[PDB]
């Protein structure tokens, strides 16, 4: 069988922020 | 500070594929939560005191691939439906829930954060219900309590029609208890 | 492009908040009054006007993300300021809370418009006003986001 | 005259 592999992430440490012009 | 979340997409259909089968990547890993594929299906890995866990439903026996080849889990219980994984590098890990909290927070892999209230060990309600539609591929998600710290692992939705009402998870419990074994 | 669910807004006089919640972009009556929101089609209407409650909505602009609103029935709110910071609120009533930690008027100023969050992220009221104390704001009055709901249905 | 939009705010802190 193939290995699991990461396709993407879900990151919960970011805080709010001000998106950068 | 409340939860918040967001997902992104590191690496299309065919280079998950062609990475499968060399078991060999060299991706950048970050986040707490890793969205996770094999050939069949795609669902979450979370990050706890250093181990990457996810559903044997979703996992099997697999290795999990890596910057250096593939990686054998250092967990497997068919049982509890755990498995586990050395966190890979870069990744940040989530710490277990030690207040006594029974609101629940789960989170899916969209990124979205569902409530939950806690029914009993295993089992947690949403307060408000969702299609099952929206929680697909979402198996091996953290719930969270309010402080942000892990509670268990999502595993299935109960539903009724389509709507999920509730959900069962692996209690954090049953981790330490996998180590153990 | 990254979306962002609350907008820094100005008018000719001042400079405050609005938040996208259900396709709706809502801010404080108090600060857009009656006016149109810019877009690069030109000025877009008020979809809603609610002097009462102290709401205006537009249509969401592009480059927005809405918010979900609050289901559970959390007391424990996280009011999001213009640059950015949280600050932890206790909700007294339904139209009112207290900052577990006072800070002082201008810390909050231009904050109007902004969003109230639950434990999980997701909208409570939209902040109306500080609740001030000689130059200390230790409380809080909001829009509860059932007056948003109820807005839009009727 | 009309509200301008002079900035953005990402609750999640999500990147460019
Ligand atoms: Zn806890
Ligand atoms: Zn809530």
């Amino acid at each position: 069988k193939g290995s699991v592999v990461i396709v993407g992430r879900i990151v919960l440490s970011g805080k709010p922020a001000i998106i950068p012009k | 500070a409340p939860i918040t979340a967001y997902a992104q997409q590191t690496r299309g259909l065919l280079g998950c594929i062609i990475t499968s089968l060399t078991g060999r990547d060299k991706n950048q890993v970050e986040g707490e939560v890793q969205i996770v594929s094999t050939a069949t299906q795609t669902f979450l890995a979370t990050c706890i005191n250093g181990v990457c866990w996810t559903v044997y439903h979703g996992a099997g026996t697999r290795t999990i691939a890596s910057p250096k080849g593939p990686v054998i889990q250092m967990y497997t219980n068919v049982d509890q439906d755990l498995v586990g994984w050395p966190a890979p590098q870069g990744s940040r890990s989530l710490t277990p829930c030690t207040c006594g909290s029974s609101d629940l927070y789960l989170v899916t892999r969209h990124a979205d954060v569902i409530p939950v209230r806690r029914r009993g060990d295993s089992r947690g309600s949403l307060l408000s219900p969702r299609p099952i539609s929206y929680l697909k591929g979402s198996s091996g998600g953290p719930l969270l309590c309010p402080a942000g710290h892990a509670v268990g692992l999502f595993r299935a939705a109960v539903c009724t029609r389509g709507v999920a009402k509730a959900v069962d998870f692996i209690p954090v419990e049953n981790l330490e208890t996998t180590m153990r074994s």
